[PDB]
RNA sequence: AAUGAUGU
RNA sequence: GCACUGGUUUCAUAAGCCAGC
RNA sequence: AAACCAAUUCAAACAUAAGCUUAUUGUUAACAAGGAUGAAGUCGUAACAAGGUUUGCGUAGGGGAACCUGCUCAAGAUUAUGCU
RNA sequence: AGUCUAUAAACGAGAGCUGCGGUAGCAAAACGGAUUAGAUACCCGUGUAGUCCCAGCCGUAAAUUAUUUAUUAAAUUAAAGCGCCUAGCGAUAUU
RNA sequence: GAGCUCCGGCUAAUUGUGUGCCAGCAGCCGCGGGAAUACACAAGGGGCCAGUUUAAGGUUAAAACAAGGCAACGGUGUUUAAAAACUGGAAAUGC
RNA sequence: AAAGUGUACUUUAUAAAGUCAUUGUAUUGCUUACAAAUAACUAGGCAGUUGGGUCGGCUGCUAUACUAUAGCGCCCCAAGCCUGAUAAUUAGCUAGGCGUAACAGCGGCAAGCCACAGUAGCACAUAAAAAUUGCUACCGUUAACGCAGCAGUAAGAAAGAUUGGACAAUAGCUUAAGGGCAGAUCCAGGUAAGCGCUAAAAUCUUUGUG
RNA sequence: CAUAGGGUUUGGUUUUUGCCCAGCCUUUAGCUUAGCGUUAAGCUUAUACAUGCUAGCCUAAAAGACGGCGCACAGGUGCAUAUUUUGUAAGCAUGUAAAAUA
């Protein structure tokens, strides 16, 4: 059914992206090689390369799986990771960490409650 | 599929053209049988001398016209063509002379014996090669 | 059949008709009453059964049986019709749902109130 | 020597 | 005259019969 | 510049949306027929026994109705007194 | 040099139709005499088409047992190629 | 604990009162004509359960390729027969 | 090409860089075969129709292959081509999915491909593109508009949810001064698929007191 | 991980054919209904639509788009389409061609 694409794009870029596969307030991500301009959860892919569980477990750590050999192959071909994927690769030691620009905007004071009306009802 | 076919010539009425018939089977999952079907293909004939009834081999080729996308490569069997002049000669030979009951039977026996002897020699050679 | 006969459309799937063709494959249908009267059953039964002639919203006209003891249906009354055949009445293949727009429930009913559109007495 | 009401 | 009601009859009914109106 | 590119202008050709016709699609109709069904109307008695003229098929004619008669055919007709 | 037949064609009782010739016997229809509650039937007396010959039309029957191979007294057993049936009831439907 | 439905047989679950082929019930066979476990109500009991019981669709309860009939009814009037499918056969002449 | 180049643009007592313009070994591809619902109370269909020859089929700038999709178009020439064809009815296709021991049957969910945006004909738009781009005619309301984008309203129907919050996360557009945009998306509201738990107190749970 | 039947046609029996019921899956209607967390979902009209919103950002030849990049991505529906499509397989010439290194 979901045959992987073989021909490379001619007018767009390839990227390594995170695909949301969680539940209500229980995120879970899968890393795949997809065309830059598509739907987030589109079935068009070249390969699935890893997974990530951002929440802590009883051991206090987050868990991350990746294909070491295939990550190098797609990086060589020209696939461009997103900002978050760069962070995962940097910490995992696959490639050097990417520096971030300086920030001046006053950070948001309501980040975990601004978008959740249920909490605001109690507030 | 459809790269090569072997079929019979059913039409030579076109200029450097021919139509060839092909047989094939299709699997019917519900009844567990193979169904025999037929198709017609038009091919390019450079020689322009094909005869209806020949067995020929056609091969995939670049499109040449609306309904012609094949080329004739070789002929496996040539169709028989009646020739009045040759038939008349045979009739004259048959009517030239007649033999009796015994003479005809003896001649038939001798001819079979000679054919059998040659066949035995060929078979022995084949065994020697083996 | 032979193999040749089976290949040439030998077998044809059996077709079965519906029991309430006037419903057009719908669970219910709305209509308006044209005439209200009584009819006598076939042998060996004997009674004066209440029936009404209803024109459905799709334009069809059918005979509907009124269950229960007593009714307030008159001409030009909106009713809801379902499937169901009365065996002793010839030609009646539909029934009127009681308790809906115009039809009311049987007064004094205590058992099987749901099938006759009677609410539970609070007192 | 025409006829043999209905239901069970 | 019919009609209508009641009786008669029967396991019950129809019909028949009878009376009233 | 006689070349190319971006414009304005008139003329000719091309096909075409649109447009016209169209059987007969559906609605609808005085009236004359058919079929199905319905506790207890009427005339006859055609079939089931040898059913009281054996039954039936094809075709033709006739009769209030079932049915009747001619011609060939079918059995789906069970048919008990030899010889000299 | 075969089996079977999608499709196509030919042959085809009796009755019936058109023309020509013939018409004894038999006999639809028809007309009388009886039987019977009635007899519009059965029975009796007359009796025309028809039955017959030649040339055309019609193509219908309760117009035989499905066809073929092997085995077989039959049968039975296993195969090859077809046609038809899918509760009954109900059209002079349309084409 | 709280509702919906059912208690003649298929199908787990009965007594009383009222009605008297009336009122009504009904998926099928069927109940009601003065002695109704089948109608209406009361009590008792069965099933499921924040659900429960009708109505309407898909599929199953072998429609038959595995796997049905022409022996209840169906093989057609007969023969000839260059498609298709299957597949070797015992013919012609003379007094 | 995650590249090179510039008499070009911007920032610097701190300088690395980016922005704009331009550049690729032939400079963005066509063709054929098989399968897939009913249907003969649809039997004939086709005349550019089947085949052959010249010419045309543009957007240049390696060399040959004797011109290297095509009745795709004009002119000419030869009569061929199809025949369960032609004409009709119905349906978006694949597949997850539901029943069944299976074979078969039917078509709610995630995703892929195709078609369309009131109807029809056209221009751009080739190669990845027209809901929110144009021209013309027509239909319906009132020179304008067409919600099959989210929410919402009216009618129809047995039966179709709020005129909600936020860009905090994921993906996307723009930007070297680290920002801006977003009814995709993430959360909340509403509707008895389904799954889990509560609807009673107990030495104030000896996982205690001290 | 592997195939279940029962009722019915009123002289009896055997036999053939039809009809009805028990399962699972999916929507409405009657009666009834406390709360919290969460999975999968919005199944009839390509019927007509008031109002708000869904694609903009950046720069500048004199403080301004006329210029650059996007709208070729997302989101909606299944009118039309029996094959124009969908699902698959196959085909498409050359040592990439030049130059005394005499
Ligand atoms: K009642
Ligand atoms: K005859
Ligand atoms: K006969
Ligand atoms: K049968
Ligand atoms: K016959
Ligand atoms: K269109
Ligand atoms: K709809
Ligand atoms: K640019
Ligand atoms: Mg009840
Ligand atoms: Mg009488
Ligand atoms: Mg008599
Ligand atoms: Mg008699
Ligand atoms: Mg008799
Ligand atoms: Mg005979
Ligand atoms: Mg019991
Ligand atoms: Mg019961
Ligand atoms: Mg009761
Ligand atoms: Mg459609
Ligand atoms: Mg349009
Ligand atoms: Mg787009
Ligand atoms: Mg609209
Ligand atoms: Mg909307
Ligand atoms: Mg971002
Ligand atoms: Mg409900
Ligand atoms: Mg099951
Ligand atoms: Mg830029």
């Amino acid at each position: 059914m979901n045959n992987l694409l073989t021909q490379l794009p001619k007018h767009d870029l390839l990227k390594i992206k995170l695909v949301r596969w969680g539940f209500n307030k229980k995120p879970f991500y899968v890393l795949s090689v997809m065309k830059r301009r598509q739907a987030r959860n589109s079935g068009n892919r070249y390969e699935d390369i890893g997974w990530w569980d951002p929440s802590p477990h009883q051991d206090g750590n987050s868990h991350f799986g990746i294909k070491f050999d295939r990550v190098k192959y797609w990086l060589s071909q020209g696939a461009v990771p997103t900002e978050k994927v760069y962070g995962l690769f940097g910490q995992a030691g696959i490639i050097p960490q990417k520096p971030a620009p300086p920030k001046y905007k006053p950070a948001d004071g309501n980040a975990d409650t601004k978008w959740r009306p249920e909490l605001q009802k109690n507030l | 599929g459809g790269f090569e076919f072997v079929g019979k010539v059913v039409s030579n009425r076109m200029q450097k053209g021919v139509v060839v018939a092909v047989n094939y089977v299709v699997w019917i999952p519900k009844y567990k049988v193979y169904e025999r079907r037929t198709a017609r293909h038009m091919a390019h004939d450079e020689g322009n001398s094909c005869v209806i009834g020949d067995i020929v081999r056609i091969q995939q080729h670049r499109k040449l016209s609306k309904n012609k996308a094949y080329v004739v490569v070789s002929t496996l069997k040539h169709a028989d063509v009646y020739n009045a002049k040759q038939a008349a000669v045979l009739n004259t030979e048959r009517s030239q002379n007649k033999l009796g009951r015994v003479e005809y039977a003896e001649s038939r026996l001798s001819e079979v014996q000679q054919r059998l002897l040659k066949l035995r020699e060929m078979y022995q050679k084949e065994l020697a090669l083996n | 059949l032979t193999v040749g006969q089976l290949l040439r459309g030998g077998r044809t799937k059996k077709v079965r008709r519906s029991k309430s063709p006037a419903l057009e494959q719908c669970p219910y249908k709305k209509g308006i009453c044209l005439r209200v009267y009584t009819t006598a059953p076939k042998k060996p039964n004997s009674a004066n059964r209440k029936v009404c002639k209803v024109q459905l919203s799709n334009g069809y006209k059918v005979l509907a049986y009124i269950p229960g003891e007593g009714h307030n249906l008159q001409e030009h009354s909106i009713v809801l019709v379902r499937g169901g055949r009365t065996k002793d009445l010839p030609g009646v293949k539909y029934k009127v749902i009681r308790g809906k727009y115009d039809c009311a429930g049987v007064k004094g009913r205590k058992t099987s109130r749901s099938k006759y559109g009677v609410k539970r007495p609070k007192e």
